């Protein structure tokens, strides 16, 4: 009836800093389908793409949420996602190593 | 490569219900159709198959009755059976084709998370261990001749000659080969004195990989497995990684295996 979201943060290429990449926050395995996903900069939403929802053999929901960043020494990433078996907003920080 | 056409429809209160579309030929994703289009939307140029146009309009007219009459359908069902809120239905329906001329096309749908129906050779069957009322639904399906009508053909003729001919438009993209790109990182301490080593691998399609840590020709079990996970542009992306003590890391390296690579391997040896 209800799952909660996996969450799972990555760049689309090897971190180097100054070079433009793209991040990855990739929720899957939820029900009901409403979810909403942001990526965030040092705590702000910022400009981000979402691919269309879909679902897997067991019927659990995936979404692909990635937008543009330049990753630096100073900087850090995060997804926040909201979903209603969740009483706060859950938050996974993007860790370049991992 | 297999055709599989999605349904996802919310229903929350009466006034609001949703119902999003989108189709899948092997791992590429050549339409999509939004609750605020009355039309499909073609993603990719060989999106529209064989297809002629009057065959689209058709099969889109269908459709878009369809949607309609599956709202208020079911907010009938609804209320004439004081169904719970809100509600979300998902349909998959789709098919492949097997050697020879064999091709076994299907349509199963869930309620809440889970099967609930499905439709076998003529007929609506429940599936089992299902809510009560379904049973009763199912009832109803069954005294419809022109709904399971259309849903035989459109198992029968419709998707069947549909994926031959996007298999065909589709070819060269579907069967593309996008090599990978890979690297190391030390990630989050194990414990004192170990390491975690983290291989990545980035950027391959199609998505059957093998990435594994080594020691020369022994593979170095403690490898653990991500999940493949998607990247925008229908590349895939997984990391695998190995908890190690520091004293040990010399000599390890992490194997990437790929279809795309043919049998030259990538290599990369922790330094
Ligand atoms: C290309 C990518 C887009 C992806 C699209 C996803 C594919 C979804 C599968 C498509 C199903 C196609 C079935 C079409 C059959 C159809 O038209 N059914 C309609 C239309 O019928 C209407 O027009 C007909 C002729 O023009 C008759 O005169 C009817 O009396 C009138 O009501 C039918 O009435 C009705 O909506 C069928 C509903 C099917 C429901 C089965 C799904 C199981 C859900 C179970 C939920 C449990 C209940 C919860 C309360
Ligand atoms: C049907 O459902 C939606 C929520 O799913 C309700 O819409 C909300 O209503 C409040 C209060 O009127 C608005 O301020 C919100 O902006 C709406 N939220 C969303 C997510 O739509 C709607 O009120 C419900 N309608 C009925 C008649 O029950
Ligand atoms: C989606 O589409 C239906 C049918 O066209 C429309 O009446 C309804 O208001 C839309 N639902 C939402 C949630 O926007």
């Amino acid at each position: 009836i209800q799952r909660p979201p996996k969450i799972q943060v990555y760049s689309r290429h090897p971190p180097e800093d100054g070079k433009p990449n793209y991040l990855n926050c990739y929720v899957y395995g939820f029900h009901p389908p409403q979810i909403e996903i942001d990526l965030l900069k040092n705590g702000e939403k910022i400009k981000s793409e979402q691919s269309d929802l879909s679902f897997s053999k067991d019927w659990s929901f995936y979404l692909l949420s990635h937008a543009e960043f330049t990753p630096n020494s100073k900087d850090q990433y995060s997804c926040r996602v909201k979903h209603v078996t969740l009483e706060q907003p859950r938050i996974v920080k993007w860790d370049r190593d991992l | 490569f297999s055709f599989q056409g999605l349904q996802i429809s919310s229903f929350a209160n009466r006034s609001w219900t949703r119902t999003d579309g989108l189709a899948w030929l092997g791992e590429l994703q050549p339409y999509t159709w939004r609750n605020e289009s009355d039309t499909i939307r073609f993603l990719k140029p060989w999106s529209r198959g064989t297809f002629s146009d009057q065959q689209w309009e058709q099969l889109q007219h269908t459709l878009l009755v369809y949607r309609s009459s599956f709202t208020r359908d079911i907010w009938e069902f609804v209320e004439k059976l004081h169904v719970e809120y809100p509600l979300e239905i998902q349909i998959a329906t789709g098919c492949e084709l097997l050697p020879r001329n064999i091709s076994e096309s299907f349509l199963r749908a869930a309620f809440q998370g889970r099967d609930v129906l499905s439709f076998q050779g003529m007929s609506w069957v429940s599936a089992p261990d299902a809510p009560p009322f379904i049973q009763e639904v199912i009832k109803v399906l069954n005294q419809n001749q022109g709904t399971k009508e259309t849903v035989h053909w459109l198992l029968h003729d419709i998707w069947p000659e549909l994926v031959r001919g996007v298999l065909q438009t589709g070819k060269s993209e579907l069967e593309k080969q996008v090599k990978p790109e890979a690297w190391l990182s030390s990630g989050p301490s194990p414990g004192p004195g170990r390491l975690l080593l983290v291989c990545h691998v980035s950027g391959f399609y199609p998505k059957p990989v093998r990435v594994m840590w080594m020691r020369g020709e022994q593979e170095e079990p403690g490898t653990r497995q991500g999940d493949v996970m998607p990247n925008a542009d229908s590349t895939w992306y997984l990391r695998v990684t190995l908890d190690v003590a520091a004293g040990e890391v010399a000599g390890l390296s992490c194997q990437v295996k790929h279809s795309s690579l043919g049998d030259q391997d990538i290599i990369l040896y922790w330094h």
